[PDB]
RNA sequence: GGGUAGUUUGACUGGGGCGGUCGCCUCCUAAAGAGUAACGGAGGUGCGCAAAGGUUACCUUAGAGUGGUUGGAAAUCACUCUGUAAGUGUAAAGGCAUAAGGUAGCUUAACUGUAAGACUGACAAGUCGAACAGAUACGAAAGUAGGUCUUAGUGAUCUGGCGGUGGCAAGUGGAAGCGCCGUCACUUAACGAAUAAAAGGUACUCCGGGGAUAACAGGCUUAUCCUUCCCAAGAGUUCACAUCGACGGAAGGGUUUGGCACCUCGAUGUCGGCUCAUCGCAUCCUAGGGCUGGAGCAGGUCCUAAGGGUAUGGCUGUUCGCCAUUUAAAGCGGUACGCGAGCUGGGUUCAGAACGUCGUGAGACAGUUUGGUCCCUAUCUGCCACAAGCGUUGGAUAUUUGAGAG
RNA sequence: GGCGGCCGUAACUAUAACGGUCCUAAGGUAGCGAAAUUCCUUGUCGGGUAAGUUCCGACCCGCACGAAUGGUGUAACGAUUUGGACGCUGUCUCAACGUGGAGCUCGGUGAAAUUGAAGUAUCGGUGAAGAUGCCGAUUACUUGUGGUUAGACGGAAAGACCC
RNA sequence: CUCUAGUCUGUUUAAAAAGGCAGGGAUGAGCUGUGAAUAGGAGUGAAAGGCUAAACAAACUCGGAGAUAGCUGGUUCUCCCCGAAAUGGAUUUAAGUUCAGCCUUAUUUUAGUUUAAUAGAGGUAGAGCACUAAUUGAGCUAGGGCCUGUCAAAGGGUACCAAACUCAGUUAAACUCCGAAUGCUAUUAAAUGAUGAAUAGGAGUGAGACUAUGGGCGAUAAGGUUCAUAGUCGAGAGGGAAACAACCCAGACCAACAGCUAAGGUCUCAAAAAUGUGUUAAGUGGAAAAGGAGGUUUAGGUACGUAAACAGCCAGGAGGUUGGCUUAGAAGCAGCCAUACCUUUAAAGAGUGCGUAAUAGCUCACUGGUCGAGUACUUAAGCGCCGAUAAUGUAACGGGGCUAAAC
């Protein structure tokens, strides 16, 4: 079997091969983080919960600017204008939780 | 043969062609139109053979209006050579057609008649296609 | 039969080199160009090769008059 | 003055050679700052001008239509509309109505010493620049002018020539000479320029290396090739599809000629023949069919089917092909274009010699002819045969059912 | 050392004895010619063969023969090359048997290149693109001996070809 | 006695060139013994680039000499901290070297980096015809020829060849009246905490590869070639993709027989799932095209219908009229033309096919009765079918198997 398909499908395999719960639990970390967001002028606690290892120059960079750097790490931050921006940059990498 | 008469430059560089048609995509100057169902070049030899197959149904009817003109030249290095010197020549023109490209435009016959011409055109085309009524007028 | 052509000059590096809003002291070239892309206003000059420079410091801002833009210094 | 000696004879390159190219400028490629490659796509250039430079002042083309001695489509003149499409020495681009375009007057700033601050930049360099002193040109003046609307028309250092200055002057005073300032002489074009001064052969070759890089195979790809399939205008007495199917359209096969250079150059031995094969079915024969424009005989086309079989000779190194006789048939391919640690060495691909052609020559030629060392005792796996040991649940001796295999 | 082109021309067709023209120092005479030279090419015809890309005899359209780098022949001669015939034969159809030295067994003497080692199977895959060592599956009691070379990109020579 | 054609053996050989069959010369340019002579850029050579102490396209020994190598190989104990590059420029340079870029140590300095807000310059994507070109169909009409009251005077019929213009509709990297998103620059405020910069010491690197986007060349072929952004490998262990440097997840200080999770999975090999509503009959799942297609789920159109639709069954399916013909014939069925051809009309077409030289003949649309609701053509989706197709061995789920353990 010709060597440019067997590739083509194997990746297309790998791709098509993800699973709809884990799918919805990132649809329903998504929907939470920017009903967050939405808000203003509130202390929310950061999580980090996805590696920087492999994600793009740009993002990394704002991650190092909100202080996170390995996952697990914790900090908490005013929401103004800058950290709502930097928050949306980096919304599918974190997870808000509200510091009543 | 269908080909511009004169050119500027001879030779020019194979684009990516992509996304559907904004533009020459409703039924103007006819009844029955070919649209397209897919993005890809459409040679001007191709192009006259559907023209014959479509003009040689109709016994007369009407008329049949080509809305797509090549004037792409499609190069080809000479058969048993390397890959050196540069941008060999012209061998044949094509056309640039996306999916909702008319493509193609009749008038006079009754729509059973132009549907089967349009078939038959449509067998000698390398995309898929659809033929449409005004889907505005019957 | 080898190319007939593959002829390339330098490249100049023109554009504007500082930014509308930017801070320049006097002297300062603003804009590299070949012709008058970017036309005079107050207080800044002409090159013989029209480059674009600052008379005095202060805050470069472009200008748009009848569809041709004019750099100034204020 | 190759009798002899010391050397040179470039690089890039989808291997090398041949061809082409080498600096600078404009545009595209370039993905809306800058920059960005290819043997990517189009061009220009090694200048011109004593005005075609500087300044003051005044003017506005080309095209279409229209009325006009020759005069015509188009010359010069006038008007209307259009509003830079014209014109800017020279390529292109960016600009140019306040015109940078056109005309006229005067004129030499096509200046000396400088230069804050920058652009671009490995470096060397290149570029812009307000303003100041001297002294002009134009203008009433304000002001402009340190060549050309802008960006190409270029060449480092060393050496030497020419003019100026009078700094250095081997005891002193001069001088030769040198330094300083001005300036001239390099298709150093292979254009950051290895010398003031430089071409070839090696199959008689040698050495250091490379799979960084070619030839034989494997791999990727399928243009080409092969096998089908889709559309059916037609041909076929009429009847598209018994059969052939043009013009186009969609794929597979990896066998042909190629593309790429991923494995191997401290060696993967290259074409045929001999011997021995094994596998695929896209079936040459035998077997089973469907339809025929199949009366019968003999066929044509398509489907199923790989069990077995599939010739001997003449020519050529040949595979191939042609030919002679046969045969139920004289299948097509993969396997390092199967098989040289199994064989042959005719061919190719060493050193001899000869012919034709090319070169002044040494020599060269996918031109020809003739001659020309084919190495290795099988450790392992594999395979063909034969034994030793033990197991089969107490130990032995005969006769056998049979999985499975040939 | 050198020794040419183009064009037109006859009681069919064909060719061109002939003529014109350009150029050069001069444009290949005799003889020979698909040759130790001919690419196209297994040119064409004849002989030889049941069948002849070789061979012999010619034709001349000599890619790219040619007159002391000699041209064309030649009796005799050749461990030279090429084709044909007779005789003769295991060269072959097609192999068989026998003989001598090795091979095999035992006793004595006793190497070699080679070698990271090793409780080293096969298939379909995967991978520096051809796997004893990886994946999945299949098969296989332990260990020797006589044979055979398919593999271990086997051994031997820092590839001679190419750069 | 001297030499070696042909052939065989030998080929880790008995022999660093011989041996077995044989062959050539053999009264001469013969063979051979014993001395002597010619030496390295030289000798000798009946001419092979042969020979000169088993090695000769310039011998051997010693010395210069440890010659020179941009080339290949090798370079020996441990731990801690930081950590590249394979790019740019130049080069008798392309496998080398040098400067910059990237790294480290020491000192000094403090201001990178990402946002948000405000404000700036593009011309790309896209789009457009207003410029430069290409181009479709009508309308109009110069001009060119054709024809005609023709001389070639002034003319007229214009099928055309067609400029310009009008309407409608397209193409462009080297077209732009327009025009984003990101990216770039300046300032400010927050957020991150030595990631910036300057000086000095020491370097290494200057062969890159693939993946995701935008491209150029190629054949919108290559694990191809050449650029731009980011990532990984390079220099990265661990888990997943059956195996599988570049893909997915994730950065290994050491130890623990603790827990929660990412990718990916939860019948079994093999650690982990059950329930709900549907779909699939092809093991599809567990490769793929043009095209064919009364497979099926769901949704929606157009025909048609309880005032009888469709299929079947029973009838008519005609008269004028050989429709006029071309032709020889053509009577509905070589072929031309329409069938604005009518009547009895229930309904009968200048006939749907079969087949006759030509009919003849058999059938259908067409309409009537028996029956008794959906049918007949299409559209959009969810899964399917055929097309499907190589060579050691099932081999295109990792295996067993699975109708779910598939979607």
């Amino acid at each position: 079997i010709k060597r440019k398909l067997r590739l083509q499908l194997k990746k297309a395999r790998f791709n098509a091969s993800r699973s709809r719960s884990k799918n919805k639990c990132f649809i329903k970390r998504m929907e939470n983080n920017r009903k967050i967001i939405s808000k203003n002028n509130i202390n929310v606690q950061v999580f980090l919960v996805r590696s920087l290892i492999g994600k793009l120059n740009k993002k990394v960079k704002v991650l190092k600017a909100l202080g996170l750097n390995k996952i697990g790490d914790k900090k908490v931050h005013f929401l103004n204008e800058s950290i709502k921006g930097m928050l949306n940059e980096t919304i599918n990498m974190i997870l808000l939780s509200e510091v009543m | 043969m269908l080909s511009p008469k004169k050119v500027k430059y001879r030779k020019k560089q194979r684009g990516r062609l992509s996304g559907e048609a904004q533009k020459g995509n409703k039924i103007s100057f006819g009844e029955y139109g070919l649209v397209s169902l897919e993005t890809n070049f459409i040679t001007a030899r191709q192009i006259e053979a559907a023209r014959i197959a479509m003009t040689r149904k109709i016994k007369r009817g009407g008329r049949v209006w080509i809305r797509i003109f090549p004037d792409i030249p499609y190069t080809k290095k000479p058969a048993e050579t390397r890959m050196g010197k540069g941008k060999g020549g012209v061998d044949h023109w094509n056309a640039p057609v996306k999916l909702g490209t008319v493509m193609f435009e009749m008038s006079g016959v009754v729509e059973e008649l132009a549907q089967e011409a349009m078939s038959l055109a449509s067998s000698k085309l390398p995309v898929k296609t659809m033929f449409v009524v005004r889907r505005d007028l019957r | 039969g080898s190319s007939k052509n593959g002829r390339d000059s330098i490249s100049k590096r023109l554009g504007v080199k500082r930014s509308g809003g930017q801070f320049v002291k006097a002297g300062e070239i603003i804009v590299r160009q070949r012709g008058t892309k970017f036309h005079k206003g107050k207080n800044v000059g002409l090159g013989r090769d029209y480059t674009i420079f600052a008379l005095s410091s202060g805050k470069v801002e472009f200008k748009t008059l009848k569809g041709r833009k004019y750099v100034s210094i204020v």
